[PDB]
């Protein structure tokens, strides 16, 4: 159902009314728990 | 009496264990139904060892045939002489081994353990007198390398008088089937040190340029090696099956081998093999046995023994020949070429002799022969495990099935005493 008569009526339009806003660059809520292992550091060395 | 029972794990061997016996009931003269149709007595005389009878008169082997994805088993029951095992001694896994030690050795070997051991016991009481198991191995993968050595260790405890074998296929130093190749090795050979009183050592190489140069096969298959194989397992046992002016059970030929429980690692060697064209040239002769046979071709491991010193010998002679000219032969060799025997064993061979040849054969020959050339394979094999354990290289599937890291540097170090045994027995 639409809206009733008369309240159609035409409004002023401000500069910058319809304008996205950048929240800001802040750290994420999750960074998600990575599964797998990093790789060993190349100097472990466990052969004797 | 002298009843042995054959296991077969993995692809290999359940892929060499087909050719072995196509190769003994070819010998026995058992058509593929099962059914005996041989000509003399003295097949029948001594079959107990190998086969069990059943209603009118069949003979079924004392076979044990264990290995994951059974798409092989299907293979096995699809051959011509595939209908001749029973039905239960399939012990098959719908899962696969994913060329893991692991879990060959930790999982899913731990399961199918007990499945296999009621199996074994089935036929560990069907003997009379049991003589001893024996093992076609492949020690790259995982179904023969994990559910294999782990078969042992519990069969070692519950038979520790008998006496098992291990024709342990090794992986290769310059064919690499696989890439974790030398991981399935050395935590496998770590086994075979405890629980194994023998074990040949085999490589695919040796059996590539035996099938090349000497046989000059123009395409050596899979099925073609084997032939080879089990030429030589079918070779041990012709004094327990057959009549011989000299005769050697199984167990004799050991004692006379290893002077220590660990240098079980032997060498073996057939003879004689020849193209369809030298079948005109040669002459069946037994120093034409001797001499191929002591040659550095016929060793079925890559291995020198010109590199080594040979502390004991063998060799197991079938058709009717003299006695003394196989003595004075192998007394000549020692003589000749003084260099490669040690000095505190003053006879270092020993020699056998059946009176009944192969089926198709009128003499043959068969070499057993434990050098200290055979570090140089433990040598290979542990500079490829070091390399790439190095860096944790492959590690996290290993680890990831309960391991630790101990149970490698375990597996390593009991490899560097035992190459080192071989070595300061050697003493140039
Ligand atoms: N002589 C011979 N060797 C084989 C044969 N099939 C596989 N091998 C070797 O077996 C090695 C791997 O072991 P495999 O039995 O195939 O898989 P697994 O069941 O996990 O042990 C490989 O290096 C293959 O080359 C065969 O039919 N004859």
């Amino acid at each position: 159902m639409g809206r009733p008569d008369g309240a159609n009526g035409p409004a002023f339009l401000h500069a910058h009314e319809k304008e996205p806003k950048l929240p800001s660059p802040g750290p994420p809520s999750n960074p998600k728990q990575k599964i797998r292992p990093p790789v060993p550091a190349k100097e472990e060395k466990p052969t004797m | 009496m002298r009843e042995i029972v054959h296991i077969q794990g993995g692809q290999c061997g359940n892929q060499i264990g087909a050719k072995f016996w196509e190769v003994v009931s070819d010998e026995h003269g058992i058509d593929p139904t099962g059914t005996y149709h041989g000509d003399s007595d003295l097949q029948l005389e001594r079959i107990n060892v190998y086969f069990n009878e059943a209603t009118g008169g069949r003979y079924v082997p004392r076979a044990i045939l264990m290995d994951l994805e059974p798409g092989t088993m299907d293979s096995v029951r699809s051959g011509p002489y595939g209908q001749i095992f029973r039905p239960d001694n399939f012990v098959f896994g719908q899962t696969g081994a994913g060329n893991n030690w692991a879990k060959g050795h930790y999982t899913e070997g731990a399961e199918l353990i007990d499945s296999v051991l009621d199996v074994v016991r089935k036929e560990a009481e069907s003997c009379d007198c049991l003589q001893g198991f024996q093992v076609c191995h492949s020690l790259g993968g995982g179904t023969g390398s994990g559910m294999g050595t782990l078969l042992i260790s519990k069969i070692r405890e519950e038979y520790p008088d008998r006496m098992m074998l291990t024709f342990s296929v090794v992986p290769s130093p310059k064919v690499s089937d696989t890439v974790v190749e030398p991981y399935n090795a050395t935590l496998s050979v770590h086994q075979l040190v405890e629980n194994a009183d023998e074990c040949m050592v085999l490589d695919n190489e040796a059996l590539y340029d035996i099938c090349f140069r000497t046989l000059k096969l123009t395409t050596p298959t899979f099925g073609d090696l084997n032939h080879l194989i089990s030429a030589v397992m079918s070779g041990i046992t012709c004094c327990l099956r057959f009549p011989g002016q000299l005769n050697a059970d199984l167990r004799k030929l050991a004692v006379n081998l290893i002077p220590f429980p660990r240098l079980h690692f032997f060498m073996v060697g057939f003879t004689p093999l020849t193209s369809r064209g030298s079948q005109q040239y040669r002459a069946l002769t037994v120093p034409e046995l001797t001499q191929q046979m002591w040659d550095a071709k016929n060793m079925m491991c890559a291995a020198d023994p010109r590199h080594g010193r040979y502390l004991t010998a063998s060799a197991l002679f079938r058709g009717r020949m003299s006695t003394k000219e196989v003595d004075e032969q192998m007394l000549n060799v020692q003589n000749k070429n003084s260099s490669y025997f040690v000095e505190w064993i003053p006879n270092n061979v020993k020699s056998s002799v059946c009176d009944i040849p192969p089926k198709g054969l009128k003499m043959s020959a068969t070499f057993i022969g434990n050098s200290t050339a055979i570090q140089e394979m433990f040598k290979r094999v542990s500079e490829q495990f070091t390399a790439m354990f190095r860096r944790k290289a492959f590690l996290h599937w290993y680890t990831g099935e309960g391991m630790d890291e101990m149970e490698f540097t375990e597996a390593e170090s009991n490899m560097n005493d035992l190459v080192s045994e071989y070595q300061q027995y050697q003493d140039a």
